[PDB]
RNA sequence: GAGACCGAUAGCGCACAAGUAGAGUGAUCGAAAGAUGAAAAGCACUUUGAAAAGAGGGUUAAAUAGCACGUGAAAUUGUUGA
RNA sequence: UGAGCCCGGGUCGAACGGCCUCUAGUGCAGAUCUUGGUGGUAGUAGCAAAUACUUCAAUGAGAACUUGAAGGACCGAAGUG
RNA sequence: AAACUUUCAACAACGGAUCUCUUGGUUCUGGCAUCGAUGAAGAACGCAGCGAAAUGCGAUAAGUAAUGUGAAUUGCAGAAUUCCGUGAAUCAUCGAAUCUUUGAACG
């Protein structure tokens, strides 16, 4: 978790509240990072997911 | 989006570090808006990512280069610039060694060498 | 059972993906004698 | 003592033990019925 | 059960109770290989894995074993 | 081959049996258990006087 | 006959490298006669054939028909000339597989490889021819 | 491919079936029953097979079949009533009679010339 | 590199995704399984059918070669005729 | 005489034969032979107990064992939870 | 008379024998000598745009560097190559590298 907040800060400037982390089936791990409030998941999304 | 060995080998360091930061920021980001419309994009991020490799290995090699250089005249060098032959190669006596003889049999080899002659018929 | 480990759970992982089916393009590659994982 | 069992029905071409729970068995056939009758014939001879 | 998985030889062949492998034989240094099984040999002998490196020595032998780069190489 | 044939694990299955008095292959969950072997007459066994 | 030990006459190897070779040596395989006007012009018989080189057909279902060679596909030993095409039953247009020992080359894709390649035969031809003569 | 070649293909209308899961032996029974009729009474006729109204004489595969007075219609005392084989051939009659249809032949005076059913690979 | 060898029940267990599939708690045991066609040119379009498929039509020298594919015996079976 | 040899018709597609010697893993009805395949028996024996299902409607080419409603039964908190 | 049982023939089934073929085996012969703590043999997990297995490879992951050849790969998709060029390739050679977890296996 960590490294994943160290990275989202660090690479697409995504401030997180937290973050949980389940690991798959299949062996890749799943991260829900929940954003802080003054942030726009759908803007974010948008703008640097390239997500509709 | 592909990068060539001999630009490579003709930049500096410092070049190929920046190079390199770009390739992975702009894999980042071919990757994020690739998840959707992976195409040619996918093209594209194959590419670089042979790109990458290429930058890695140059700066290896040319960090090997240098210390090479820097151990070149030096009685003791790390494992990984020695060479590897196999471990009986490395175990055996160096040729000096080998090639060693004792003086008694240097003077008679000296003195009394093997000569060359020819018997008629 | 419910209590496992991640390596046990990525062999059951690879068993799945061993027990995926063929694909058709392989099947349609030239050369190919395959026709049904066996 | 020992239990003979016929090698027909469900006791036919059978690996090991049949279904007959016995501390001793031994399978008969015709093959043996003949060889019993070849032992029993040099056995005569001798005597 | 009786039989567990190695480490050494992947199969479920490991005693609880003893804590040896019965193909293997893990906790010793040796490979279990007895002469009298000459499958078991063959099953587990040189050449029937992936051989990552004892397949790029002959070639390294063919050339004579040397070291640096071709002439003139960029 | 001086292992042609040879290279199986077969023991005749008895006298009492309704079947030949051949050795046949153990095992139980493939083809070629109880099937015969060792023999010259037999599918996948030796041949009479091997070549030498 | 065979005299160099290193040479092998057995059918087997012959053909499982025949069929086993790598890309270079199906080229090499693939090979190509030259015309007529090429050989008195280049002193050169064959060539190994490439995308860029306009042949005629002169055995098999096209007696004698011309084009440029669209694609040489090495996989299955045969190469794709211009227009010599057959519908399947869906009217879709798919190419024939004709072998370059049965195509001619008529018109060379010229490039430095192909005059080297031509040169270096040239020389080999020239040479030899001497060395006959006189 | 079919067995009887010396019939025109021109002048009929045929109908084919592969790797049926139907017994042998009930279809070959209804199949000779059926044999050399109208197509419009065979029709009927299997219909009122799979309605139990009439019934198919057991004549070579007839292993301990009851009697019905249906029977008597045959000549024999054992008939039985094949309601999955019946079902297939009418598939087929009607596949046919299409065929026949397309061709442009006449359907009320169509006969049924050959029929055949044969073992497939068993599973 | 070769052979007065064997030629898919033969020859190594393995000509093939064979020490594989599978069996045994385990040591271990361990198969079966090659071939359309020169080239997929692997049947467009029409019709019946829920579909599988069938019938026209078409490819090819050949579909009496349709991916249950070279040739296709006997056992056994169906139809036809005597 | 015979083991057998030869020709015709159909099928089929790529190699094969006669003669004199040489050679051998060379000739089959059996071996409760090996492997594979196929029969009669035979559409025969047989497809158990848990009391028990019924009506309408919908889906569907096709409905006893797909679903909704209603009726009749059951597990009976030591359960068919 | 029909049906049924049996016989003969033609076609069609079942089945895979015979003939033909062989990128396989088997035997003989010849040149050579080369595994591993610089981490071997073996096991495991990952890596392709679309892959399950075989194969190859190791987060530089069906692969990178260097040399050579000289214009491909191919099942589809998308890119190439200007061709008068440091340069395509599931290419060959191969002297530099990368080389995840165990395994003599070593906090
Ligand atoms: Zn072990």
């Amino acid at each position: 978790k960590a490294q994943i907040k160290q990275a989202l800060k660090k690479l697409y400037d995504i401030d997180t509240v937290k973050i949980n982390t389940l690991i798959r089936p299949d062996g890749t791990k799943k991260a829900f990072a929940r954003l802080t409030p003054d942030v726009d998941a759908l803007d974010i999304a948008a703008t640097k997911l390239g997500l509709v | 989006g592909k990068v060539k060995a001999g630009q490579l080998w003709s930049k500096n360091k410092e070049e190929l570090t920046k190079i390199l930061g770009e390739l992975k920021t702009e894999l980042s980001q071919l990757r994020i808006q690739k998840i959707s419309s992976s195409g040619a994009k996918l093209n594209k991020i194959h590419d670089l990512r042979k790109s990458i490799a290429r930058v890695l290995t140059v700066i290896n090699a040319k960090q090997r280069a240098q210390l090479r250089l820097f151990y070149k005249n030096k009685k003791y060098l790390p494992l990984d610039l020695r060479p590897k032959l196999t471990r009986a190669l490395r175990r055996r006596l160096s040729k000096e060694d080998a090639s060693r003889v004792l003086e008694k049999t240097k003077k008679r080899l000296t003195h009394f060498p093997q000569r060359k002659y020819a018997v008629k018929a | 059972p419910s209590h496992k480990t991640f390596r046990i759970k990525q062999k059951l992982a690879k068993a799945q993906k061993q027990n995926r089916p063929i694909p058709q393009w392989i099947r349609l590659r030239t050369g190919n004698t395959i026709r049904y994982n066996a | 003592q020992v239990k003979v069992v016929k090698a027909t029905g469900a006791n036919r071409g059978i690996k090991g033990r049949p279904k007959g729970v016995k501390g001793r068995y031994k399978m008969v056939d015709g093959r043996m019925k003949k060889e019993m009758r070849a032992l029993k014939r040099l056995a005569k001879k001798k005597r | 059960k009786t039989h567990g998985l190695c480490r050494r030889c992947g199969r479920r062949s490991l005693h609880n109770q003893k804590k040896v492998c019965a193909s293997c034989g893990y906790p010793a240094a040796k490979t279990r290989k007895y002469n009298w099984s000459e499958k078991a040999k063959r099953r587990k002998v040189t050449g029937t894995g992936r051989m990552r490196y004892l397949s790029t020595v002959p070639r390294r032998f063919k050339n004579g074993f040397r070291t640096g780069v071709p002439k003139g190489a960029r | 081959s001086e292992k042609a044939g040879h290279q199986t694990s077969a023991e005749s299955w008895g006298t009492g049996r309704a079947v030949a008095r051949i050795p046949r292959v153990s095992g139980g969950g493939t083809h070629r258990a109880g099937q015969g072997a060792f023999g010259n007459m037999c599918r996948s066994g030796r041949m009479f006087a091997p070549t030498k | 006959m065979k005299v160099r030990p290193t040479v092998s006459s057995s059918r087997r190897k012959a053909r499982k490298a025949h069929f086993s070779a790598p890309s270079s040596v199906r080229r090499v395989i693939m090979s190509a006669p030259l015309s007529k006007e090429l050989r008195e012009k280049y002193n050169v018989r064959s060539i190994p054939i490439r995308k860029g080189d306009e042949v005629q057909i002169v055995r098999g279902a096209h007696k004698d028909k011309e084009g440029k060679v669209t694609s040489v596909y090495r996989l299955k030993y045969v190469i794709h000339v211009e227009r010599v095409t057959r519908e399947k039953a869906t009217g879709q247009t798919v190419p024939i597989g004709i072998h370059p020992s049965n195509v001619v080359i008529t018109k060379l894709h010229l490039d430095k490889d192909r005059e080297n390649i031509l040169a270096r035969i040239k020389a080999g031809r020239e040479q030899v021819a001497k060395a006959k003569g006189k | 491919r079919y067995a009887a070649t010396e019939i025109a293909p021109t002048k009929s209308a045929r109908a084919r079936g592969s790797y049926l899961r139907v017994s042998f032996k009930n279809t070959r029974e209804t199949a000779q029953a059926i044999n050399g009729w109208k197509l419009q009474r065979a029709l009927t006729f299997l219909q009122n097979v799979i309605d139990k109204k009439e019934a198919v004489p057991m004549r070579r595969y007839a292993g301990s079949t009851g009697r019905t007075a249906q029977g008597k219609q045959w000549g024999v005392s054992r008939a039985r009533w094949p309601v999955k084989s019946a079902q297939f051939l009418i598939g087929l009659l009607k596949n046919a009679e299409a065929n026949a249809d397309a061709k442009g032949l006449d359907t009320g005076n169509l006969i049924i010339k050959h029929i055949q059913v044969n073992q497939a690979p068993k599973q």
